């Protein structure tokens, strides 16, 4: 869930 | 404590220098990815758990962006700009079926935005207000976001009164706008899932899985 | 200019001393008839045209009603106190379909304003802040009734400060509860118009009359 | 329109 949004945030 | 608006002022000056709605949702879209990076050049905003920011962000995308291009559409005539350097005239948007909605947008928000005289600096504090939401269910610490949105407002009335001294009820005039960008924000969403429905409108993965669920 | 909290203090203590839905839903058509006299007792409300009267009340008695009957519930433990003298508990509303709703009112509205202890000159004011609305569309002199909107926080805003010093984000605090009393507002309304459209739950006059066209 | 609304507001 919200897989995009993750990856964005996280670097 | 600590929560500068020159800290602010640097995330809105770093993140930003055929048929209307295709264009207005790809250009959300678009945003989506430049929001991520605004967030984070937030004080304190990265240092929120992940999934709180993930929640907040989720919460808060639309009416941001709607802050973002109605201030940017300040100097605009009948319409808005948008971050791809297209322009939605009024009469364009109103031959799309969404006239009544893009209305509200320039009457309650752009039209203000520009009669006040809004600057950038009370725009990115009231982002932040507004990405801060303490109301967001499923927050692991709500308190904690409601701190940091009260060292934003906090902030925002000092850097007020102190620009603007000669007028006192600046502060609250700029709160006043939140009741209308979150009715905006609602139903640009109810939009935006109609379309998504009846499955016209490219709508493109970053914009596609902020209208998933919840 | 001329707004005092005392005149709009006493507004608020002049009108207020089996279905859970049935229930709220004649709550609210008996408070329709109070919210009348309640803003005549506004300071120069009545000095208005009639006709944008009737569209300042027509676009805010949802959310005047409900932040009436929220701040009468802060003692409340799991639900609010009708007008009629009714109790409708949180579980009882979440066995009716309206759980939802219900805890958004009770998490948003009914805690945050005991959490803060807010008194009932602030939910006044706050009130007037609401059915002084600009953006209410039809408005012969929008001008006029934003005028009247900036005097209300303006002594709203002095109200607090001097009652409560110590809390220097208070009146943003107050300001910031809008924009969920904006939402909250939004969504009874929907549930009101699914429950005229399936036939059930009988619905007074006077509610009836609100949930017209527009 | 709004008949009952208008009425009270009236009285
Ligand atoms: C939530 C949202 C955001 C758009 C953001 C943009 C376009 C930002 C930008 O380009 O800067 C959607 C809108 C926002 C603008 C209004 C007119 C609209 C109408 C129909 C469908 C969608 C929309
Ligand atoms: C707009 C509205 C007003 C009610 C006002 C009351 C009941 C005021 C009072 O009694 O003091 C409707 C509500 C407000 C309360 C919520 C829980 C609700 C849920 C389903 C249907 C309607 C409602």
């Amino acid at each position: 869930k919200h897989k995009i949004l993750h990856r964005l945030l996280q670097d | 404590e600590d929560m500068p608006v020159e800290r602010i002022l640097e995330a809105e000056l770093a993140v930003e220098p055929n048929d209307p709605v295709t264009n207005i949702c790809q250009a959300a879209d678009k945003q989506l990815f430049t929001l991520v990076e605004w967030a984070k050049r937030i004080p304190h905003f990265s240092e929120l758990p992940l999934d709180d920011q993930v929640i907040l962000l989720r919460a808060g995308w639309n009416e941001l962006l709607i802050a973002s291009f109605s201030h940017r559409s300040i100097a605009v005539k009948d319409g808005i700009l948008l971050a791809t350097g297209l322009h939605v005239h009024r009469n364009s948007a109103h031959s799309a079926g969404v006239g009544a909605i893009f209305d509200r947008v320039l009457t309650e928000l752009v039209s203000k935005m520009r009669d006040m005289q809004m600057d950038k600096t009370e725009l990115g504090c009231l982002r932040a207000i507004v990405l801060f939401n303490p109301d967001s269910k499923g927050l692991s610490n709500p308190a904690e976001v409601e701190a940091l949105r009260e060292k934003v407002y906090a902030s925002l009335e000092a850097y007020c009164k102190h620009k603007y001294p000669e007028q006192p009820g600046r502060f609250a005039k700029l709160l006043l706008r939140l009741p209308a960008l979150r009715s905006i924000g609602l139903k640009c969403l109810e939009h935006l899932f109609f379309f998504k429905l009846i499955g016209d409108t490219p709508i493109d993965t970053f914009l596609m899985e902020m209208l998933e669920a919840p």
